[PDB]
């Protein structure tokens, strides 16, 4: 009876959104809502807290890449040559297009669980100046705790 | 025994107790929905106080009594969900099934003809700005209208300490 | 001095695995008691929810002037069917192996002079659904006044799935359609094995 | 006289399966009756009951791929833009053309031994978007247990 | 601090390693008391059979 | 016999590690006591300083 | 409270520098002036004491590289065929380009901490004889003590 627990229910990663960059850029606002089959089982609980470890696949097709995460309530960057990017207070990963990074956001909130609640966004470039890379960024949601058990949507 | 004294005001059933406005339970009403506190915005001192602090928290007892006779069919679902999503004192006159899953008390003429729920203050923050609601369907119809009574008692309700701070 | 063994720098989606943190020395919102906190999925499959037999759906219609009739009979394959929305239905449908006892219950909501005899029998797994008050009667049954007892409550034995019927011994004695409702849970012994998506 | 062993006769990785993809898909539903020289050793037992280790080669001719283990009961893919690749409760490896993964799968099955039955299935595509790569997969035995020893086939 | 030396990264199918695991968390159908479990191959053969002499 | 998992040469501008020094074997300009140091930052946010109202 | 302490306000890894070499040289003399967000946090203090860590990413356009620290009071290098690349004393990291290096310079003064001074310089070159590289220095500020607070400059 190990999968009925909350972290084996809602705790596997999942692909929670796909972009494609250009040798410009891609920022995504962090939002689980956009992935149906995560948000069918997180919208049966009111409340959530969970820390998240993102798992950042880069796939080429005709490199160095720079996946920044901006914290909540911090600029995003607007172009390929914006001041975000060298910017030191928000975090990144430069990782080789082909393999993968990882890394782990801790519980990023106002209060104390998220109420299905900015988690923040991250950006994606290639680093290179003067090829099509496929981004997938897989989340998966760590040391979960639910509290209110709702109704299971229908619709 | 069978009546509840809570300050200025006096019940009888089986801090101060405020009545709603009764609704008429008709064959044909789909039910009543109310959200708290915002019944209360026009209740007396409670809607003072409400309005008066910035910041709140209180937690509820609500009874919802339907007097009748022992000659009436029908039963009725009270529901209080937390954090409910898409009116004051006059509620909203309006899957199902799984509603059970939320603080329940089904009212059957047959058998009963009260339920009382006990809500404790449910937030993601331990204080704020004044959240559930109560919901009242009619499941099974009412065979032969019946008047429908709902009292919410605010209990163990704090409210913030601004307006109140000496600066010296 | 080490050497790299086969399946090096493979990302499986199923490896819990430790990570460096994006921002660390950050101390986070503080944690507060709320109320009801799901530990496991196990125990909020075990609460009651109404099942849409048949809001006219979920009331099973009881009606005057029929004796050795059939109210309702049902498959128990929680899987599909009636069972399909329930809260235990509805989580039953993200594992493969369901396997344990379930809690059927029952409310009359008519009249309180109104009186029947309805019998609610249960047919086990790998036999044939009763055509016949007899049939339903020999079998394993439970005769349940309406009148005496407003509330009826079967405890289904272990399965890994079985038919569910209720017949009328006498006519509904209406006072100078009236309705069943009936509620669905699982015990304690239920388990739940394999994920799906 | 370790040879003898029943984790040392029938505990060793064979190659199971031979498949090619292109850059669209393959899936092949387990089953250790397909490889004759396993077959004929496995088969002088009615029961067996063993976890497994599957190590997947990777080899291209003129990338990334995706081998996702499929649990028993559960769809396979049926084409290269399904959503079952996307699914989050199907397990999958991500490694590079070239190289080899590693995994492995506990005993599943109903009863609690096979008797020679649901292993599941795997599916193999490669990720890049707009070359043949062969696909070798080694499975080796684990943890066996044998319970009825059978007159061995002839024909 | 350390250092890859040769043969690393090779396949050798007759390495027995620990791996990680597909789907963790998982558990399988029980271990029942089957009768005449052979563990070694070496008590099978010991068993007589007829000889096709003629 | 080890296995390299995912997001292996990454560089995280916020992942604080150890490094090797360039030029080892070096003693630095001895530290002298100094006046007034600050340990926090949130020490020096507490003093008082005129506000720009008019 | 830990984010108000002096090694998480000003020790965090900001691009200081950014250069581009060809197949010929570029040295930078070290000065935490040039960045004006890392400046503008590092002079409300008139003293600091503090190690390094240096951390440099080298990516191509159209390889080795080799980035040699040069300690205070000793000369730069003038080509890309001069003496002081082969030099001794000055310490060098010969990196592949597309990946990065990381060192550790100590506190290299002569009073007892900086006063917002010589740091010394960083050299680059691609070693290959007979495209275009990009370097990007990011500086960390290690073991940081502070002693005197100033009023922040707001022109």
């Amino acid at each position: 009876g190990s999968e009925t627990d909350v972290e084996c229910f809602l705790g596997r990663a999942a692909c929670v959104h796909v972009t494609e960059i250009q040798n410009l850029f891609n920022d995504w606002k962090i939002n689980l809502s956009s992935l149906v089959q995560l948000r069918k089982k997180l919208e049966l609980f009111t409340y959530v807290r969970f820390d998240s470890e993102y798992t950042i696949l880069a796939t080429a097709s005709q490199l160095v890449v720079q996946a920044m995460y901006v914290p909540p309530g911090a600029p995003n960057p607007k172009e390929w040559d914006d001041y975000t990017w060298q910017s030191a207070s928000n975090p990144s990963v430069f990782f080789k297009v082909g393999d993968t990074s990882r890394f782990s956001v801790p519980y990023v909130g106002l209060a104390s669980a998220y109420n299905c609640n900015h988690m923040g966004s991250m950006a994606f470039r290639i680093v290179n100046e003067h090829t099509l890379v496929k981004i997938r960024v897989y989340h998966r949601a760590k040391h979960v705790e639910a509290w209110i058990p709702r109704a299971p949507r229908a619709l | 025994v069978q009546q509840i004294t809570l300050g200025n005001s006096t019940i009888t059933t089986q801090c101060r107790f405020y009545t709603l406005d009764s609704k008429t339970w008709t064959t044909g009403s789909k039910g009543w929905c109310w959200k708290l506190p915002d019944a209360l915005k026009d209740m007396g001192v409670f809607g003072q106080n409400m309005f008066f602090h910035s910041l709140g928290r209180s937690g509820y007892t609500v009874h919802v009594q339907c007097n009748a006779t022992k000659f009436h069919s029908g039963c009725l679902l009270v529901v209080v969900i937390p954090e409910h999503q898409l009116p004051g004192e006059r509620g909203i006159d309006l899957l199902l099934g799984n509603l059970l899953i939320f603080p329940h008390q089904f009212i059957n003429l047959r058998t009963n003809n009260t339920a009382t729920i006990v809500i404790p203050y449910i937030n993601s923050v331990p204080i704020d700005s004044m959240n559930v609601s109560l919901m009242v369907i009619p499941i099974a119809p009412l065979t032969v209208s019946l008047p429908i009574t709902v009292t919410i008692a605010p209990m163990c309700t704090e409210f913030s300490g601004i307006r109140s701070k000496s600066i010296v | 001095p080490t050497t790299t063994l086969p399946g090096s720098g493979q990302f499986l989606t199923t490896d819990d695995r430790q990570s460096p943190s994006a921002l660390p020395n950050y101390e986070p919102t503080p944690r507060i008691h709320i109320p009801g906190k799901v530990h496991n999925l196990l125990e909020i499959i075990q609460v009651d929810t109404l099942i849409p037999m048949n809001v006219n759906s979920y009331l099973i219609p009881l009606n005057a002037n029929r004796q050795n009739e059939q109210v309702f009979g049902t498959n128990l394959f929680i899987g599909d069917g009636v069972f399909k929305t329930t809260l235990l239905g509805e989580i039953v449908q993200y594992y493969t192996h369901w396997s344990g006892s379930l809690r059927f219950s029952l409310m009359y909501t008519g009249p309180a002079l109104s009186s029947a005899k309805l019998i609610l029998a249960y047919t086990p797994p790998g036999a044939r659904g009763p055509q016949d008050r007899r049939e339903a009667m020999l079998g394993t049954h439970v005769v349940w006044d309406i009148g005496l007892q407003s509330t009826i409550v079967m405890t289904i034995p272990w399965t890994s799935a079985g038919f569910l019927s209720c017949w009328y011994q006498t006519s509904l004695i209406l006072p100078p359609q009236v309705y069943l409702l009936s509620f669905i849970s699982a015990c304690p012994d239920f388990k739940l094995r394999l994920m799906k998506d």
